[PDB]
């Protein structure tokens, strides 16, 4: 019961919500639930258990990302009772929703053109999907189905479309999507819908990083995160499936004595499968520890990723020309990592660490100063540098001195300005 | 507009109060089984006032931790307006969401669970026949 | 809001005066003959007319003192109020007969909690007003014994009996548990679980509904059951459903056919309707 409230109130309540958003809500639910001694799992995974291995796989195959939270939304998007909207700053998740449904005969659409509303029952007739773009200008018409209103009479589905009245043919689903990040959408349309965030966040993108580098610095590590994440189902059911072999098997022979050794090897086989997974089960605590820590390491680095890639956005402030997107900061990231001249034979794992560090600050500053103004070259190191100093450890956060280098330098303090010294001007004073 | 909000009698139909969400729970839950005769009873975690018993039983626990999700939602809706903003708004339709996704999620675990349950003892049943063919 | 002030060139010739809410003594005077002449349906009851119009006077007062517009833009009060409230008063004591000091001001008290009650928004102002109406009655009404005032329900509904009389909490939760069964069997298949709040509502919306008013507008979040709760009180008092369906390409002559359409259906036909519709109604303000 606890493990499904938690479940329910994520792919319920916890949309629209960023990556630390929905990591807090999460744990004030548990914490609440431990406080109420309602008997839910323990550190229990949502991506999992919500959905096995093959809906992964399938998602990934469908031009789906691999990010954490990229996987949550497929998981709203495949669990929704009020029909979800996208929002995305790119195009992954349209490009998603089209792949997954190409089966189902998905169509484009948006509210701009005059022919929303022919596709839109030609789709409900056939029991079509429709996609639905621009979002920021609604529809009215859109209600009676969102409230999804049924006149069912005479022993069939109906509904009713301004003065028009069409029959609501099932296995139709419709997706509204959207392309600014920044938009407030009426209270009327923001009950109707499941909101679905795709926009990268500081964490989104900080858990991504940590992603990416445990899987290029340490694939032990990752393959050990890997195996927790499955041991709550996929192993499970691995285990039902080889059971299942194993009964048709023995139905099939009988239970011969002269198939016995062909039955005693598959037997002893599934003995040891079993207790691999009991091996891991009686492991479970102690690889968590070592993962933990193992991030721990990493979490530095990470947070300075998130860090400069985000000055970068803000540097469009200084100049126009500076736009940059996800995808460069990802392409620096990739070069860092495996495109390395000073990893070529390095093998100690924190001097690997502290080269990617530093070799990422580098490369990170000369791709972003190769397209920038001359002037700027030095304010770009600052910002850099300023972040070095708050990934460093050992080192004060010097936070009263940057502010007053800042903005601490304009305060009201003209009264009692004595000229002091010849040397000293009035400004200077 | 003044004029509108004069010539009619208004009625503040306001957001759904904590007995409201409790009894909206307690209704839409009654299908479900929930009955734990071994649940212990914890202190602290007010959310209902008017709890239907003093100490609480498993089902009157699970919808008090439904309204205190609730509950949660709004808090985290205000706090994210007080430091900056962009917040949606969150309404009891959103309550009756969470509730129909519980109760369906619910049942389909516990209808997966038992039907591998009686996997498991049909297949108890198989091989304790096999096993006696062996011993003939 | 909404008003354009008019050019020097045109004010010129027209003098203008300003007609502002009638004073204390123009009120109690003006519907202190409306109380005289209700309550002469009764003649038991005639010569507490004086003190009982001075008490909605003088609630009035506060009522006027407290919700200013600068609060909420809804807090406007106007003699229209006290219309209603005599009127709604009226309503009430027309097919009863034979009344003590007590069924009236209970009915007073009532009607207070229905006009300067239910439109606000937090609790301390809701248990302000109440204490008020209830201290007022004790102040023009000491005499009378605290049996009337302190009723926690006060909820009318002719649903039960025959008429207009007040009823318990309990008995009418398990009359409209009924009705609703009725209600949700056809059409609205969704269930529908009633508690305090609800059940207050459809109370309100069916003593708007039974008076010879022209409209009911409700305010509050989204979802939080406005529509649904039109929709079955219509249902209960046989009112029929228009719900405009608007889009995209909308046009103010559709609204304006669709308002004679209602308007025929009302009137020609004695057909009693109730139109419903919400902002994604309302595009512009013509
Ligand atoms: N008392 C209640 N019990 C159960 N559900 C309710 C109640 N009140 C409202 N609802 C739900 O709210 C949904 C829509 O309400 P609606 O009338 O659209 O609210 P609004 O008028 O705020 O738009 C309905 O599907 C209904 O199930």
């Amino acid at each position: 019961a606890g493990d499904c409230l938690l479940s329910a109130a994520f792919i319920a309540y916890a949309g629209y919500f960023d990556q630390q958003m929905r990591q807090n809500l999460f744990t004030t639910w548990s914490h609440h639930l431990q406080q109420a001694n309602i008997q839910f799992r323990t550190d229990i995974a949502r991506t999992e258990y919500l959905s096995n291995a093959d809906e992964r796989l399938r998602w990934q195959a469908s031009s789906l990302p691999a990010d954490d939270l990229c996987t949550e939304n497929a998981i709203m998007l495949k669990r929704f009772n009020r029909y979800p909207l996208i929002i995305d700053p790119s195009g992954q998740a349209t490009e998603f929703i089209m792949n997954e449904y190409k089966d189902r005969k998905i169509t484009r659409t948006s509210f701009l053109d005059d022919a929303f509303r022919k596709n839109l029952e030609s789709a409900l007739r056939f029991g079509n999907p429709l996609l639905v773009q621009d979002v920021e200008s609604y529809d009215p018409v859109l209600n009676p189905v969102l409230n999804r209103e049924v006149r069912r009479t005479g022993g069939r589905v109906l509904i009713t479309l301004g003065d028009q009245d069409i029959d609501l043919s099932p296995s139709f689903v419709i997706f509204l999507s959207t392309r600014d990040p920044t938009v407030e959408f009426p209270p009327d349309l923001c009950s109707r819908v499941t909101f679905v965030n795709f926009t990268v966040t500081r964490s989104s993108l900080q858990s991504q990083c940590l992603n990416e580098v445990l899987k290029a610095e340490r694939p032990d590590v990752d393959e050990k995160r890997s195996d927790l994440l499955k041991l709550q189902g996929e192993f499970q059911l691995r285990l039902r499936q080889l059971e299942k072999s194993l009964l048709q098997a023995l139905n099939e022979v009988k239970g011969r004595i002269l198939d016995d050794d062909t039955i005693i090897t598959t037997l002893e086989n599934l003995k040891r499968e079993a207790a691999e997974v009991t091996r891991k089960v009686e492991e479970t605590d102690i690889v968590m520890q070592e993962v933990e820590t193992v991030s721990q390491q990493y979490l530095p680095l990470s947070t300075a990723c998130s860090s400069i890639y985000f000055t970068m956005e803000s540097l469009k402030q200084i100049h126009f020309l500076y736009q940059y997107s996800l995808q460069f900061f990802l392409d620096i990231y990739h070069n860092v990592l495996y495109e390395n001249p000073n990893l070529k034979g390095v093998t100690d794992h924190t001097q690997r660490l502290s080269i990617i560090t530093k070799d990422l600050f580098q490369v990170a500053f000369n791709r972003v100063a190769r397209g920038m103004l001359h002037q700027d070259h030095i304010t770009f190191a600052m910002l850099l540098a300023r972040i070095k100093l708050k990934g460093t450890v050992g080192e004060p956060t010097y936070d009263a001195e940057f502010q007053h280098f800042l903005r601490g330098n304009e305060i009201v303090l003209s009264a009692g300005s004595t000229p002091r010294i010849q040397g000293l001007t009035v400004e200077q004073a | 507009s003044p004029a509108l909000f004069n010539r009619c009698v208004l009625n503040w139909f306001g957001d759904w109060s904590t007995e409201a969400l409790y009894q909206v729970g307690k209704e839409f839950t009654s299908k479900m089984d929930l009955e734990k005769p071994n649940y212990i009873v914890p202190d602290y975690m007010p959310v209902v006032y008017d709890k239907l018993p003093q100490p609480p039983s498993h089902r009157e626990a699970i919808v008090n931790s439904c309204v205190f999700v609730h509950q949660t939602l709004h808090q985290a809706n205000a706090r994210l307006a007080k430091r900056g903003g962009r917040t949606m708004a969150i309404t009891p339709r959103h309550y009756l969401d969470f509730i129909n996704h519980y109760a369906n999620l619910f049942h389909e675990k516990r209808s997966e669970l038992e039907e591998q349950q009686m996997h498991l003892n049909v297949g108890l049943r198989k091989i304790k026949e096999t096993v006696d063919q062996v011993e003939e | 809001p909404g008003r354009k002030p008019l050019s020097h060139r045109f004010l010129r010739h027209v003098p203008v005066v300003y007609v502002d809410y009638p004073g204390p003594a123009s009120l109690t005077q003006i519907y202190g003959t409306f109380n005289r002449a209700m309550l002469r349906l009764i003649p038991s009851l005639r010569t507490y007319a004086e003190p009982l119009t001075a008490a909605m006077v003088e609630f009035y007062t506060m009522s006027q003192e407290r919700f200013t517009q600068d609060t909420q833009p809804h807090y406007i009060y106007s003699p229209r109020e006290m219309t209603r409230w005599v009127r709604g008063i009226f309503e009430a004591l027309r097919p009863l007969e034979t009344l003590p000091v007590e069924g009236l001001i209970r009915i007073w008290a009532h009607e207070a909690l229905r006009l300067f009650q239910d439109r606000l928004v937090e609790d301390e102002e809701r248990r302000w007003t109440d204490e008020n109406i209830d201290t007022v009655a004790l102040k023009h009404f000491p005499n009378i014994d605290r049996e009337k005032a302190m009723s926690r329900p006060i909820l009318y509904s002719n649903w039960l009996s025959k008429d207009y009389i007040p009823v318990d909490q309990e008995e009418l939760r398990d009359y409209v548990k009924a009705r609703l069964k009725v209600f949700y069997e056809e059409e609205l298949d969704v269930p529908l679980v009633l508690f305090n709040e609800v059940l207050d509502h459809v109370l309100r919306i069916d003593r708007i509904f039974r008076q010879p008013q022209g409209h009911l507008l409700l305010i509050g979040v989204s979802g939080a059951g406005k529509t649904t709760l039109s929709r079955f009180v219509a249902w209960m008092n046989g009112l029929s459903v228009y719900q405009i369906k608007v889009h995209r390409k909308y046009t103010g002559e559709d609204f304006d056919e669709d308002l004679r359409t209602v308007l025929r259906r009302s009137g020609c036909k004695n057909e009693k309707i109730a139109f419903i519709m919400d902002e994604s109604n309302v595009l512009d303000s013509g």
